[PDB]
């Protein structure tokens, strides 16, 4: 029921050698838009603050719980089209970097 | 008297107004000032090298 | 006067001087911006707001017989309610304060 | 009182770095209405400017 | 009609206030300055006290002011700044005695028979001096400047004298330079300029001529005077390789005790990581050639001081902190990675075009393989190394004996239980990280007892004290010492994120 | 298709940033597809955002500027709509000074931007550093923090940012002392200047002499007639065709040149001054009541007014 | 939301150099404020009797709690135009001297 | 029967014992009333009795 256009590992459009922007159907369109969404940040979309995920007050700054980080991504995996839930999420804070990991549901 | 500048002027009372140098030929100048203070105790008017 | 509050965008309609009024406030980049209409009828759009001055410009709309509207001082939505008012004259005291305009 | 932004720039968000393609089309589109929409308005005024 | 204090007081104060007591992690500035006496620190509180005895024109004013003004997320200020005198180049001996506002010229009347005697290096005495005019005291400080040099001594013969206004203090000045000392005694003539001016009287400062020396020493000498500080600096014009290597040297002498930083250019990253291999403790900071400096080597001190210990949740990270005051330095991937193999710390930009974001990128610090690199680690070290030892210099001050049994050892168990509370409760301690076979064998082989990294896995720490006999080399005597071994899990603060979703 | 005309007779109209946001969102929608996603993350809802923050500012930017002939407008257009009558901007000026006055110790610099304070509290910075002379005595340039039409009282000055030994901020008449304009008229003076140079040429002749008179200090009353003919009117005019019949009364005439000043304002164009009949009121002198020549840039002119006959009731 | 006139160390009106009278800003004028509050007493506030602090029938008489003390302190210390809630309250009573401490909470 | 105060000194309190300023003002406009609202009425009694 979605759709969107489809973007190269960078954040641009990739074009075919024809030349021509494709349109995605639904699923992958569900993993692009996911993807987008996690990486967008707060702050940043304007005619809607408060939207997006808050690395710099939740996960980069020093914390207590981390529960709040576990909200806002689950949040922001939310409020797509066509997600409809969220099956695992890990969190693994192992060593030095702060492990993410998730599986999704869609209608389809 | 070289270069031709009012350096300094004083007031004790509401005595001066202006002063000003005039250029004239072979080292010599002239001196004017203006003073209009309000009493009229006039003494005396000193002249002396600096 | 004309009760108002400190909102960037606000609207209200009142019945003085024998007619019906509604006035549109909001916030133009800079300055301060109406829209005033008559007894459901558009007057005009888009006039600037400055203290002393009166909204309506063009001879015919503000009177026959009508009133008009004047700032105390230049308009900021911020200050509404607190030291900024709006007043509401009819025709005698209108006509007075524009003779004694010039 | 409130600060009033007013800029295309602002549509580029930080998930775009790296890419040369939307982030090249949104500027090549900012300077079109940076010359024909403000520096317009500002030769029109000094040209009226009597 | 009798007052309120009597009675009642109130005291009030804006809020934010934290009394303190226990060491100090503050800025120590290092200046050329001529006010500064050579061997006295001052602490201010506050900016305008800065401004008050330096003056807007000072390049510490400036210092100051950007230091003081930064918030941590954790609303928290520096609260406290420290200063210090390195001589740079030979100095004449010289006196200053006053910090009050006694100068409201009351000279007048004090012409007759001024005996101020000056203890040289043999004795000698001034004449009459007038003052009745006290026109003003530049004025009269110059008349004193005259009625010295009327005198023989070699010393005073070619002496100045010298009058700050905003703040309020005279000052003498020898002849020859690197060699001499003064002294100023009062007497009893009664009307005597000794006693109404500042030197003479109580607390008074007094300077022996001497030559110049090296930067080291004369850190080494301000932490003799007093050492509550940490992360000092030397601010001025910036000093070549040799001397700093020597000071990073001299600071690595000490364990972890403060840190070094130091502002430099892209250029000369080359030469100084090749010198400072090792030689933990020192913080290399990138600084733009184009631009001000805009103090940018002092981030990591305001960091540190902004650290408050006492309350849970306190190890914070370096990595990501904005100072808009700020300029920037690099933007491009190629020259990021030859910096951070060569171990520098700068401020990077991720954008143009938008609201921009830069922060102080680098936490890391050089060091040798052995000692820790992180900065939150070492900064963690410097407390826990500080609390120890207040709580071991408690113990030794309030039991009237310690014995050599286990009785002993128990009373130290049980003193250093509070500060491990403390530190757990922290942060600088770590609890359910995983322990790798390299790592188990080398906690194995550090303390004789097996099973150890099991504790240091689930609660994060582990100890154990023993006692033996030794002899010191002051006196052939032997006494009896006592041996612990701490180790414990470092903390660790998040730098990058890895993530992964999958459809089903 | 989904454009808004939004200037009409009426003037300019503006809406809603979500109404402008809904219309860009419903065209890209009808053209790619029902289907799509409108996010801020993916580059479509990127584009959208673009195009409505266009939209939304130039639309505003030209209803900024729909009315700018009424007087009520400012900031520049207003400007010269003002000068081309007469109006002056910037006067954004601060008084710089020469002839400072310093006595210090010898051989020392005092650097640049020092700060200097006037016992009503106004702050006073310098200009450029220099050298003192062992005398005592050098010469500072001054200048001040806010730029405003300062008065600086002549006494003796207080330093604030203290260089070492350096004191007495010392005045001198023969200091150079200029008056700085500060932004004397900024927006709402120029209205005020313009509604009185409209009430000014509003007036006729003959309204704007008796005006003008009402004004001079001192004077009770004014009688002002015009005879249009040779012949009678009211009295014996028939010196000229068409003089000025002017008569003024006074208790005293404190500034006789001023009273010729406020008729030399008043002059129709065409019509000559003098006036008398040997038995009309009597004037003050024969040929001229010398007036001033010009106070901008011009020469002599003569004028002619008279003065009633006292009497006794 | 708040405002008024600086005053010295001993309550009277104090004068900068430029000699005007300043006026405080929130947060400080909610110091000023407080501090005055409390040291009102109960008594002598013509057109609202009740209101103040009861020192001579709560504090110095002899009493059998000192509770009633702690709470006309707390409401002295609320009333206040900005105000919202009293965080900490001490009583030490050590000694000769009757020890206070308060943290106040404020909208700003 | 109940007594009626009505002095103007009631607005100074406690909290003004050492304030030279405030408590001087307060002063001040006392015996500006005293002057100007009862003793003229007294005077003015005074002398309208015949």
């Amino acid at each position: 029921s979605t759709s969107t256009i489809r973007t190269g590992t960078n954040n641009d459009i990739l074009l075919d050698d024809n030349g021509n922007m494709v349109i995605l159907r639904d699923v992958e369109a569900c993993a692009q838009d996911v993807r987008a969404a996690m990486l967008m940040r707060t702050g940043e979309n304007i005619f809607d603050v408060n939207s997006g995920v808050g690395y710099f007050e939740y996960i980069f700054s020093p914390q207590k719980s981390y529960d709040d980080a576990r909200k806002s991504i689950a949040d922001a995996i939310l409020s797509s089209p066509d997600v409809t839930g969220i099956e695992q999420l890990d969190i693994d804070i192992t060593g030095e970097v702060f492990g993410v990991d998730a599986k999704v549901i869609t209608i389809h | 008297l070289d270069s031709g500048n009012v350096i300094s002027d004083q007031m004790l009372d509401s005595s001066v107004v202006s002063a000003r140098m005039i250029r004239l030929e072979n080292g010599w100048w002239r001196c004017v000032l203006t003073t209009k203070t309000v009493s009229s105790s006039f003494r005396a008017a000193y002249v002396a090298p600096a | 006067k004309i009760p108002l509050t400190a909102v960037p965008n606000q609207a209200i309609s009142f019945n003085a001087g024998s007619s019906y009024w509604k006035i549109r406030l909001y916030q133009n980049m800079d300055m301060m911006n109406a829209d005033i209409s008559r007894d459901g009828v558009i007057v005009c759009h888009g006039v600037r707001c400055f203290g002393g001055i009166p909204l309506l410009q063009y001879s015919h709309q503000y009177r026959p017989d009508y009133g008009n509207f004047v700032f105390d001082r230049d308009a900021d939505w911020t200050l509404f309610g607190d030291g900024i008012n709006l007043f509401y004259l009819d025709g005698a005291e209108f006509a007075e304060y524009q003779a004694l305009a010039t | 009182l409130p600060a009033y932004n007013s800029d295309i720039q602002q549509a580029l968000k930080w998930l775009h770095n790296q890419a040369p393609g939307i982030t090249g089309l949104i500027q090549r589109k900012a300077q079109w209405y940076d010359r024909f929409s403000r520096q317009f308005w500002a030769n029109w005024e000094r040209d009226v400017f009597h | 009609m009798i007052s309120q204090s009597r009675y009642i007081r109130i005291i009030s104060g804006v809020g934010a206030a934290a009394p303190v007591a226990g060491r100090k992690l503050i800025l120590r500035v290092m200046t050329t300055n001529n006010v500064i006496p050579p061997g006295i620190v001052i602490e201010f509180d506050n900016a305008n006290a800065v401004l008050s005895y330096f003056g807007a024109q000072s390049e510490e004013y400036q210092r100051a002011a950007a230091y003081f003004k930064f918030i941590s997320k954790s609303v928290n200020s520096p609260s406290s700044i420290s200063f210090a005198r390195w001589v740079n180049t030979a100095i004449a001996p010289m006196v200053v005695g006053d910090n009050l506002p006694k100068t409201i010229a009351d000279f007048a009347g004090f012409s007759a028979g001024v005996l101020t005697i000056m203890v040289g290096a043999a004795e000698q005495n001034i004449t009459a001096i007038d003052t009745s005019a006290a026109t003003s005291m530049d004025n009269v400080a110059s008349i004193i400047q005259t009625e010295i040099r009327k005198n023989a001594d070699p010393q005073l013969a070619q002496a100045t004298v010298t009058w700050n206004q905003n703040t309020n203090q005279f000052t003498l000045v020898g002849a020859t330079i690197g060699t001499g000392v003064l002294a100023v005694a009062k007497s009893a003539d009664p009307q005597d300029m000794s006693t109404a001016l500042g030197w003479s009287t109580s607390n008074v400062v007094n300077v022996a001529g001497q030559s110049a020396d090296l930067p080291d020493a004369a850190v080494a000498k301000s932490t003799n005077v007093s050492n509550n500080f940490g992360s000092f600096l030397f601010a001025g014009a910036p000093l070549d390789n040799d001397q700093i290597k020597a000071v990073s040297a001299w600071n690595a002498a000490q364990n972890n005790q403060f840190i070094y930083t130091v502002a430099t250019s892209l250029a000369n990253l080359g030469t100084l990581f090749t010198l400072v291999n090792g030689n933990a403790g020192t913080a290399l900071n990138v600084l733009s050639a184009t631009a001000a400096n805009d103090f940018v080597e002092q981030c990591p001190s305001e960091i540190l001081a902004a650290t408050n210990y006492d309350e849970p949740g306190a190890s914070q990270n370096y990595m990501y902190y904005q100072f808009p005051g700020r300029n920037i330095t690099v933007s491009d991937d190629t020259v990021a990675n030859t910096v951070d193999k060569s171990r520098g710390n700068y401020i990077g930009v991720t954008q143009a075009n938008g609201q921009q974001l830069a922060f102080y990128q680098r936490g890391i610090l050089c060091g040798g393989p052995t000692d820790a690199v992180d900065m939150n680690v070492y900064a963690n070290e410097i407390w826990l190394k500080s609390a120890i030892a207040q709580a071991l210099l408690d113990l030794f001050l309030n039991v009237n004996a310690v014995p050599a049994s286990s009785t002993g050892e128990a009373m130290t168990l049980a003193v250093l239980q509070p500060v491990l509370d403390k530190a757990t409760a922290n942060g600088t301690f770590t609890y359910g990280k995983e322990i790798s076979a390299v790592q188990q064998q080398y906690i194995t082989q550090v303390t004789g007892d097996r099973r150890a990294w099991r504790q240091v896995q689930t609660l994060g720490y582990w100890i154990n004290i023993t006692f033996s006999s030794y002899t010191n080399s002051n006196t052939g005597l032997t006494e009896w010492k006592a041996n612990y071994t701490l180790i414990y899990s470092k903390g660790d603060a998040i730098r990058f994120v890895e993530g992964s979703d999958v459809m089903i | 298709m989904a454009n808004y005309n939004y200037i009409v007779d009426t003037g300019v109209i503006v809406a809603d940033t979500a109404d402008v946001l809904s219309d860009v969102e419903a065209e890209f929608r009808a053209a790619l597809g029902a289907n799509i996603n409108l996010a801020a993350s993916t580059p479509q809802g990127s584009l959208v955002a673009a195009e409505a923050i266009a939209r939304s500012s130039v639309m505003r930017n030209e209803a900024r500027i729909a009315n700018t002939i009424n007087p009520n407008v400012s900031f520049g257009t207003f400007l010269d709509a003002i000068c081309a009558l007469m109006g002056i901007e910037r006067g954004s000026d601060l008084s710089t000074f020469g002839y400072g006055v310093q006595v210090t110790g010898r051989s020392q610099t005092r650097i640049s931007t020092g700060s200097r304070v006037q016992t009503p509290a106004g702050a006073i910075f310098t200009v450029m550093s220099d050298v003192t002379i062992p005398a005592g005595g050098v010469a500072t340039i001054d200048i001040k923090s806010q730029e405003y039409g300062n008065i600086p009282l002549p006494v003796g000055n207080l330093i604030i940012i203290d260089g070492t030994i350096g004191w007495s901020g010392a005045k001198v008449i023969a200091s150079t002392r200029v008056d700085p304009g500060s932004r004397q008229m900024s927006d709402a003076e120029l209205k005020n200047a313009r509604v009185n140079r409209l009430a000014i040429q509003g007036r006729n002749s003959t309204m704007a002499i008796k005006a003008y008179v009402s004004a001079v200090p001192n004077v009770t009353s004014v009688n002002v007639i015009e005879n249009n003919t040779g012949a009678v009117q009211v009295v014996n005019g028939v010196s000229f065709t068409l003089p000025y019949a002017v008569w003024v009364c006074v208790a005293g005439n404190p500034d006789k040149q001023a009273v010729a000043d406020a008729l030399w304002a008043a002059h129709n164009g065409g019509t000559p001054w003098d006036y008398g009949a040997t038995n009309n009121g009597v004037p003050v002198d024969g040929p001229n009541g010398v007036p001033v020549r010009d106070p901008a840039s011009g020469r002599k002119y003569v004028v002619k007014w008279t003065t009633p006959i006292m009497y006794d009731g």
